């Protein structure tokens, strides 16, 4: 009956990391997806296994939303089979992914004269993530693999910083982004279409 | 990690028929959009056709309207190329693409937009 | 698998208005394109009414146009069709019948409403003008 | 693959000295040349330094020469670039490369010249 | 005597990148000055030692690779390097110690009506180890399991390349020389002039 | 890890020549590096000669320059010290020594005559020649 909550993702003020990437569960409600793409900003709006224009016609178990921060050159990293280390040790999408990547430029917010170094990614772990797995730990890397602490060499503080500044070009400026992800479930479907 | 090769390139005259082919080695492109870009002699890489997941949308450039006609069999994981009356400026290496299924026509050329892209293949007419 | 059960078939006077329900028992119909087809004697089955899953896109035939409307309620898993001012050709047994929407949304346009299309099949009832 | 990381990037006012660092955590280095590149905003990306495996050549442009100073320590696996006396001229992202150490100097400009090139730290002038 | 690198560089067949090939030099002098040619080798790179300073030095044995590779896929012939040549084909170790030599023979290996002989390798269970080599071809299967080409899911693991005389220089045929540098504690058998 | 024997040293008298021999026992010496220095009473070690591994690049240094020339044979791991028109000047005990290749390389020019850059010594032989 209630309207689905995407302004609540889409505008939320702030945005979390792409290695603490959040989720939030779309359910009980009626989603008019014109609302997205309509909108004239997104700098990303592409599907898999479903058309974007079709979204209104169609039903679905549950609607899934991730939200977190790349640079303007990791939002290729955003898709299915993808390598990179946004793809591998940050956000995974898997090779069957139904939904779609959206993606807008921010330098306006989230971007400083004085750099804005708050957006974090990781860059070194041992084995690649699986798909929608999450790695929020912050322990010193070791090539080894045996415990270490940072002043000693071979020992790597695995999180590195973006640097957003409002003069780079935009391959390097902020760019928020969602991934929906339509669910099929053997369940009533609580996600439908506007009429 | 996909893995696009193309097949099916060769030579043949002026006015003649061939078919292109393009696949993926265990890697699902039942979801992905599929297309073709071409690199001519001396200019870079353009746009020629592209389809959609489902086969619901197909785009084509207006140098190859008519003539090609670009196609996807999802249980054999293939994308087609089929090109009609080959005219001697269709001379190229055809490229074969796989990405997101775009709102808009971002498919259509900016290469950047597909995520993935095949080694090509050479077709010569005389 | 989903399973499907015409209901509200029965005889009218001319100019009556009857409503016909398709409540699909087992599988959730949400998940399902939607059509009304009809069959009588002497006719070979035709479509009247369809709507996509969510019933953001509907269709009306043209025998039924001004006069016929689709609806549906996916939490009762039903949908509804509504007929008005019946004529007396309207005689016929009604059918309801489902295709997944992942299938149906392979086709441009609203629906389908063609009887090759929708390959799941409830078994009718009657509406006698 | 190789992960070229850099560090120690920051906004450093005219005329001070800010020194650069560049490291691939699990790769071993000490038989690859090093150096670094630049990108100021609106234009490509330029050369700035380079040293060979064992430092016995180093190479700079000559918009950076006697300021600049690049250096390496085989045993930390580090490339680092001393400036000194910096100009809003050198605002930009500064990027570390890796490659084979040519017989040709002239062949140090990217492209082939160069096996890997790192993600880039920002170094700022006000 | 002279160190038979005319016998490698400058000579007349190449091999295939999947299936490329060895010589052993030893017990001779070693001139490289010959190959201080910066317009004639599009690639001069070396890793572990100077170039300029070859002559001045002295090794156990020099082993030379030879392959052919296109134009866009020479940069895969380096130290820990990733893609369908690197991998599948031809692997060099991080602690290569050698030099990487290359030029376009777009003249002698490619044709007007496309030569195709060339071929490399772009699937495997498995990466190669570095200096390993794959002269198999047995079809590949996903699942590892054996197949008959014509089926589904069954695919021929080489591709050949399309050498023509109308592409850019991306595309067109280059002879590649690895030349490994060995100190195995042994009497040194090539040595630089004089 | 290689061993440095010096050989070759006598009496001569003035414009008389003498050759010297660096023979390399243990380790083989083709590898190496080898320099040629000489100690005169009272004063520092001061470098003579100097070649490279295959010997492609030689030096003498600017007292020995017109007089004295170096050249090796790795085949009997062997570095040689030709010495011409000797004269009082050149008595002094004279040392050859060996510094690895790559770690050679890594200075510019031919070799090193630098007695602080070889580390690796031999026991000298002494050279006296006559007013
Ligand atoms: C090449 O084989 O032939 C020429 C004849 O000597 C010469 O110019 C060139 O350097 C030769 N190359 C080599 C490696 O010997
Ligand atoms: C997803 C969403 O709600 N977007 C809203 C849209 O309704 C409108 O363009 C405007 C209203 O404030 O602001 C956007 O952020």
């Amino acid at each position: 009956t209630n309207l689905c909550p995407f302004g609540e993702v889409f505008n939320a003020t702030k945005f979390p990391s792409v290695y603490a990437w959040e989720r939030k569960k779309i359910s009980n409600c009626v989603a008019d997806y014109s609302v997205l793409y309509n909108s004239t900003f997104f700098s990303t709006f592409k599907c898999y296994g479903v058309s974007a224009t079709k979204l209104n016609d169609l039903c679905f178990s549950n609607v899934y939303a991730d939200s977190f921060v790349v640079k303007g050159d990791d939002v290729r990293q955003i898709a299915p089979g993808q390598t990179g280390v946004i793809a591998d040790y940050n956000y995974k999408l898997p090779d069957d992914f139904m939904g779609c990547v959206l993606a807008w430029n921010t330098r306006n917010i989230d971007a400083t004269s004085t750099g804005n170094h708050n957006y974090k990614y990781r860059y070194l772990r041992h084995g690649k993530l699986r798909p929608f797995e999450r790695d929020i730990s912050n322990v010193p890397f070791s090539p080894d693999g045996k415990p270490c602490t940072p002043p000693a060499l071979n020992c790597y503080w695995p999180l590195n910083d973006y640097g957003f500044y409002t003069t780079t070009g935009i391959g390097y400026q902020p760019y928020r982004v969602v991934v929906l992800s339509f669910e099929l479930l053997n369940a009533p479907a609580t996600v439908c279409g506007p009429k | 990690q996909v893995q696009l090769v193309e097949s099916g390139g060769g030579l043949v005259q002026a006015g003649g028929s061939l078919r292109l082919s393009c696949t993926a080695p265990g890697r699902t492109l039942k979801n992905f959009a599929l297309g073709w870009f071409r690199q001519i002699p001396g200019k870079e890489r353009e746009f020629v056709a592209a389809i959609t997941f489902n086969a619901d949308s197909s785009y084509y450039s207006d140098t190859v309207k008519g003539r090609f006609t670009i196609s996807r069999d999802n249980a054999k994981n293939t994308v087609y190329l089929q090109m009609n009356s080959l005219k001697p400026e269709d001379t190229a290496v055809y490229y074969c693409v796989a990405g997101g299924n775009h709102y808009d026509s971002a498919r259509y050329f900016s290469e950047r937009e597909w995520d993935y892209l095949g080694r090509g293949t050479q077709v010569t007419v005389s | 698998q989903v399973q499907l059960v015409e209901s509200g078939g029965d005889l009218v006077q001319p100019g009556g208005s009857l409503k016909l329900s398709c409540v699909a028992s087992e599988g959730f119909l949400a998940y399902y394109y939607v059509g009304w087809f009809r069959q009588a004697p002497g006719k070979e089955r035709e479509g009247v009414a369809c709507t996509s899953s969510s019933g953001y896109s509907t269709d009306i035939a043209d025998p039924a146009k001004g006069r016929f409307s689709i609806d549906r309620d996916n939490a009762k898993n039903t949908v509804y069709l509504q007929m008005n001012i019946l004529k007396p050709e309207d005689t016929a047994v009604y059918f309801c019948a489902a295709i997944d929407q992942m299938t149906a949304v392979r086709s441009q346009g609203p629906c389908s409403m063609t009887p090759n299309d929708y390959h799941d099949w409830g078994q009718g009832t009657q509406v006698t003008v």
